Protein backbone atom coordinates (compact mmCIF):
# COMPACT_ATOMS: atom_id res chain seq x y z
CA UNK A 1 0.00 0.00 0.00
CA UNK A 2 1.02 3.50 -1.11
CA UNK A 3 1.97 5.31 2.15
CA UNK A 4 0.76 9.04 3.64
CA UNK A 5 1.07 9.47 7.84
CA UNK A 6 2.30 13.03 8.64
CA UNK A 7 -0.65 15.03 9.88
CA UNK A 8 0.29 18.35 12.19
CA UNK A 9 -2.14 19.72 14.56
CA UNK A 10 -1.80 23.59 16.73
CA UNK A 11 -1.74 23.82 20.33
CA UNK A 12 -5.99 24.43 20.68
CA UNK A 13 -6.36 21.31 18.61
CA UNK A 14 -4.75 18.52 20.99
CA UNK A 15 -8.23 16.58 21.18
CA UNK A 16 -7.52 15.96 17.32
CA UNK A 17 -3.94 15.44 17.78
CA UNK A 18 -4.63 12.34 20.07
CA UNK A 19 -7.37 10.95 18.00
CA UNK A 20 -4.67 11.11 14.88
CA UNK A 21 -2.71 9.38 17.25
CA UNK A 22 -5.33 7.01 18.36
CA UNK A 23 -6.09 5.28 15.33
CA UNK A 24 -2.36 5.53 14.09
CA UNK A 25 -1.25 3.15 16.51
CA UNK A 26 -4.64 1.62 16.23
CA UNK A 27 -3.98 -0.04 12.62
CA UNK A 28 -0.21 -0.95 13.97
CA UNK A 29 -1.62 -2.77 17.08
CA UNK A 30 -3.64 -4.59 15.09
CA UNK A 31 -1.45 -5.76 11.75
CA UNK A 32 1.08 -6.33 14.33
CA UNK A 33 -1.09 -9.13 15.85
CA UNK A 34 -2.60 -10.18 12.35
CA UNK A 35 1.08 -10.72 10.92
CA UNK A 36 2.59 -12.13 13.90
CA UNK A 37 -0.26 -14.78 14.50
CA UNK A 38 -0.14 -16.09 10.98
CA UNK A 39 3.34 -16.57 11.17
CA UNK A 40 2.87 -18.57 14.14
CA UNK A 41 -0.37 -20.47 13.44
CA UNK A 42 1.06 -21.15 9.86
CA UNK A 43 4.80 -22.21 10.92
CA UNK A 44 3.00 -24.77 12.83
CA UNK A 45 0.33 -25.74 10.05
CA UNK A 46 4.09 -26.13 7.55
CA UNK A 47 5.58 -28.49 10.50
CA UNK A 48 2.27 -31.11 10.26
CA UNK A 49 1.98 -30.76 6.46
CA UNK A 50 5.63 -32.35 6.18
CA UNK A 51 5.18 -35.02 8.94
CA UNK A 52 2.07 -36.01 7.21
CA UNK A 53 3.69 -35.99 3.88
CA UNK A 54 6.59 -38.32 4.99
CA UNK A 55 4.21 -40.49 7.02
CA UNK A 56 2.14 -40.58 3.26
CA UNK A 57 4.78 -41.69 1.60
CA UNK A 58 6.06 -44.42 4.40
CA UNK A 59 2.38 -45.96 3.95
CA UNK A 60 2.98 -46.01 0.30
CA UNK A 61 5.18 -48.44 0.31
CA UNK B 1 9.59 41.29 20.89
CA UNK B 2 9.78 38.66 18.46
CA UNK B 3 12.89 39.19 16.39
CA UNK B 4 12.83 42.54 17.00
CA UNK B 5 9.08 43.60 16.62
CA UNK B 6 6.39 44.61 18.66
CA UNK B 7 4.16 45.11 16.32
CA UNK B 8 3.17 42.02 13.83
CA UNK B 9 2.31 40.76 9.90
CA UNK B 10 -0.70 37.86 10.11
CA UNK B 11 -0.78 35.67 7.15
CA UNK B 12 -3.78 34.40 5.35
CA UNK B 13 -4.20 32.01 2.12
CA UNK B 14 -7.36 31.44 0.02
CA UNK B 15 -7.84 28.70 -3.13
CA UNK B 16 -9.31 31.10 -5.97
CA UNK B 17 -10.98 28.17 -8.38
CA UNK B 18 -10.93 28.57 -12.15
CA UNK B 19 -13.07 30.89 -13.25
CA UNK B 20 -13.03 32.78 -9.78
CA UNK B 21 -12.63 36.63 -9.16
CA UNK B 22 -10.72 37.79 -5.65
CA UNK B 23 -11.28 41.72 -5.14
CA UNK B 24 -8.96 43.53 -2.46
CA UNK B 25 -10.31 46.48 -0.66
CA UNK B 26 -8.51 48.57 1.46
CA UNK B 27 -7.55 51.97 2.87
CA UNK B 28 -4.66 50.94 4.71
CA UNK B 29 -2.36 47.78 6.45
CA UNK B 30 -2.44 45.81 3.64
CA UNK B 31 0.42 43.14 2.56
CA UNK B 32 -0.99 42.71 -0.51
CA UNK B 33 -0.12 39.95 -2.75
CA UNK B 34 3.15 39.88 -4.94
CA UNK B 35 3.82 36.58 -6.91
CA UNK B 36 0.66 33.39 -6.62
CA UNK B 37 0.44 29.66 -7.26
CA UNK B 38 -0.97 28.57 -9.72
CA UNK B 39 -1.12 24.67 -9.03
CA UNK B 40 -2.17 21.34 -10.56
CA UNK B 41 -2.05 18.33 -7.76
CA UNK B 42 -2.23 15.05 -7.19
CA UNK B 43 -1.55 12.33 -4.56
CA UNK B 44 1.36 10.40 -4.01
CA UNK B 45 3.25 13.41 -2.50
CA UNK B 46 3.84 14.08 1.53
CA UNK B 47 5.45 16.52 4.39
CA UNK B 48 8.56 13.92 5.78
CA UNK B 49 10.69 15.52 8.97
CA UNK B 50 14.56 13.88 7.97
CA UNK B 51 17.90 14.72 9.32
CA UNK B 52 19.49 11.98 6.53
CA UNK B 53 21.00 13.54 3.53
CA UNK B 54 19.67 13.26 -0.21
CA UNK B 55 21.56 11.04 -2.55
Amino acid sequence: QFTAVGKEFNKLERRMENLNKKVDDGFIDIWTYNAELLVLLENERTLDFHDSNVKNLYEKV
Amino acid sequence: KVRDREGRINYYWTLLEPGDTIIFEANGNLIAPRYAFALSRGFGSGIINSNAPMD
